[PDB]
């Protein structure tokens, strides 16, 4: 019995990338989804295949390190007997001098680069032949898949189509910019493949990656993490400061082809420059070349404040965001988590997500993973204290947008991630999410003098058991009385406040003379705001108050009986409450009832610092009963201070 | 994206 010659192995390009909706991607090379059977025909040179007398063995390997304990090698016979949901090979057609054979993978398959070979024992002697290699990507067509779509216009949008819209602007204007994501042009698979070939996983434990890659959850995740550069084996350099001379602008971008391509070109080094959407649509990229269904979204936010200047001058909150969502069963966590799970690729580990949209919206923040950072995304908390009262400067989580399935619309999905305002439902996701409360006012207790320095107080209480992190501005700026702030005058800023359970604190900020002297207003008044942020649930606490600074006490003594028209004396003084002199210090005295002419004295010298000053005047009183004596105070640097006293007569 |  002649022994077997392989004349080639045809891989069937045409109907297999038909077959597997990868035509595009079966250049010359056979890329194909797992879970689903695909073909190829060996060409036998003289006789061919006998059942009864040939035995072939299949075998494949993925990766740098293959085993079959950890799924990246295979075994398996050709034969008729097909286990379902195993490695199988058996015969479909067979002609003069061709068998057709018909292969099929496990759903839950390692996704990578295979090399195909084929052992042919004939009794006795036996040969091997490495038949080629194929390719083998996430399958949303198939129902044992964790990617599987049941819609099959939506397999088309989440992983088959080339081009589409991503959200920009604000929630008043949304402007939607078009996108070539062109997951299947020439080069792209590959550089995909690179992407995770360099991951920290697979540096780590490159058979151990090279398994995980069976699943959509962990691939996710690795993507969400190679998108940024952070070590710089990531794919683009971010960059908001509106200098980007030495590189691309965020906003020229049209499409991933070029990025991916440069990446790779530069030896996987940075692209500069990127953005929220540019991150996102680059790892939507990436995702639906492997055959992850996915889509790009954007969130909006507004505002209307201490807040505002807060964030002007690491999480922060822009205008809009944008993140992907990727469609896959949840087998790691409880059940009823399959669906859409954000993946955010936007700069415990560079990688974020994948987290269920679902567990988003019920509040739901152990699911892993990082359910906090998403939340905080689309749900802020502000409060303000007036002396407790919600305040609405700021709105985080509006018109959540993504484009429609098969149209140039787009759609609203806000739904998905957030209760109705009101709803009972978004106040058990509340309750949910952060198991009286946490309070915050401006103290002082004390008098203010004009010209002193002096403490404020950020008053913080918390009345929970919880244990708060937070960041404190707390500042002052003169404030006149039409109520415009002046310039600052004294700042305090703590990036780690903790915040015991059940305890309180009182922050201090030192207003002081220097800072304010000249800065201040008609008014006399200085505006104390604070800010408390706690990042992690997104919540901000608001505490404003207006401070009255005080003139000195004009001091006024009545010497002498009180009886009925006899003589008086008035003692009247001050003391100086600057740190500084006084010139030209004038005080001015009347009261009718009491003095007929209005005494003028002037006061020769300066008068120094926290020096008292004093002057008398004789009066007359003439009537029987209440009179008022009347005084003004006169300085260069301290004017119009009134004082009054009450004198009966008998 | 600009802070808001």
């Amino acid at each position: 019995a002649e022994e077997l010659v392989l004349e080639r192995c045809d891989l069937e390009l045409e109907t297999n990338g038909r077959d597997h909706h990868t035509a595009d991607l079966c250049r010359e090379k056979l890329v194909v989804r797992r879970g689903q059977p695909f073909w190829l025909t060996l060409h036998f040179e003289g006789r061919n295949y006998e059942a009864s007398v040939d035995s072939l063995t299949f075998s494949v390997v993925t990766g740098p390190a293959p085993s079959q304990e950890a799924g990246t090698k295979a075994r398996f016979p050709l034969r008729d007997a097909v286990e379902e949901g195993d490695w199988t090979a058996t015969v479909v057609d067979q002609q003069d001098c061709t068998l057709s054979l018909q292969l099929t993978t496990p759903a839950n398959a390692p996704i990578g680069l295979y090399r195909l070979s084929l052992e042919a024992s004939t009794g006795y002697q036996g040969s091997s032949f490495v038949l080629g290699h194929f390719i083998l990507l996430f399958n949303a067509w198939c129902p044992a898949d964790a990617v599987y779509l049941d819609s099959e216009e939506e397999r088309q949008e989440y992983v088959l189509t080339q081009q589409g819209f991503i959200y920009q602007g604000s929630a008043k204007f949304i402007k939607n910019i078009p996108w070539n994501f062109g997951q299947f042009e020439d080069g792209i698979l590959d550089i995909c493949l690179i992407l995770l070939d360099v991951n920290p996983k697979f540096l780590k434990n490159a058979g151990r990656d090279c398994s995980r890659r069976s699943s959509p959850v962990y691939v996710g995740r690795v993507v969400s993490g190679m998108v940024n550069c952070n070590d710089d084996q990531g794919v683009l350099l971010g960059r908001w400061d509106n200098n980007y001379g030495d590189g691309v602008s965020p906003m020229s971008w049209i499409g991933s082809v070029d990025i991916l391509r440069r990446w790779k070109n530069h030896g996987c080094q940075r692209v500069k420059y990127g953005q929220c959407w540019v991150f996102a649509a680059v790892a939507c990229t990436v995702l639906r070349c492997l055959g992850i269904p996915t889509r790009v979204v954007t969130n909006y936010n507004s505002a209307h404040n201490l807040l505002i200047e807060y964030f002007r001058n690491s999480e922060m909150i822009w205008n809009f965001h944008c993140w992907v969502e990727s469609w896959m069963t949840r087998p790691d966590l409880q059940p009823g988590y399959e669906g859409w799970q954000a993946l955010d690729p936007t700069p415990g580990t560079y990688c974020c997500g994948p987290v269920p949209v679902r567990a988003i919206k019920e509040g739901d923040l152990s699911t892993k993973y990082d359910a906090p950072f998403v939340f905080a995304e689309v749900n802020a908390d502000v409060v303000d204290w007036i002396q407790k009262s919600i305040n609405r400067s700021l709105i985080v989580g509006l018109k959540i947008s993504t484009k429609s399935v098969g149209r140039d619309e787009r759609e609203d999905i806000t739904h998905t991630y957030k209760y109705p305002e009101g709803s009972s439902e978004e106040r058990e996701a509340f309750t949910r999410a952060n198991h009286t409360g946490m309070a915050m006012r401006i103290r002082v207790g004390q008098s203010m003098n004009m010209g002193s320095d002096f403490d404020v107080f950020a008053h913080i209480t918390n009345n929970t058991a919880e244990e708060y992190v937070c960041r404190l501005l707390l500042c002052a700026r003169t404030v006149s009385y039409n109520g415009i702030l002046g310039p600052e005058c004294g700042t305090k800023y703590l990036l780690n406040l903790n915040l015991e359970p059940f305890s309180e604190k009182s922050v201090p900020l030192c207003i002081l003379y220097e800072k304010y002297r000249d800065c201040l207003t008609e008014s006399n008044l200085i505006k104390v705001r604070a800010l408390l942020v706690e990042p992690v649930i997104n919540s901000y606490l608001l505490a404003e108050r207006d401070l009255y600074l005080e003139n000195p006490e004009i001091k006024i003594r009545i010497l002498g009986e009180p009886k009925q028209k006899r003589k008086l004396v008035a003692e009247v003084s001050l003391q100086n409450p600057l740190p500084v002199a006084l010139e030209g210090c004038t005080f001015t005295v009347e009261g009718a009832g009491l003095t007929e002419e209005q005494k003028t004295v002037e006061i020769p010298d300066p008068v120094e610092a926290g020096e008292e000053v004093k002057v008398r005047m004789d009066l007359l009183p003439l009537h029987m009963g209440l009179h008022k004596l009347v005084v003004n105070f006169e300085s260069d640097k301290l004017k119009a201070v009134k004082g009054f006293r009450n004198v009966i007569i008998g | 994206a600009v802070p808001l």
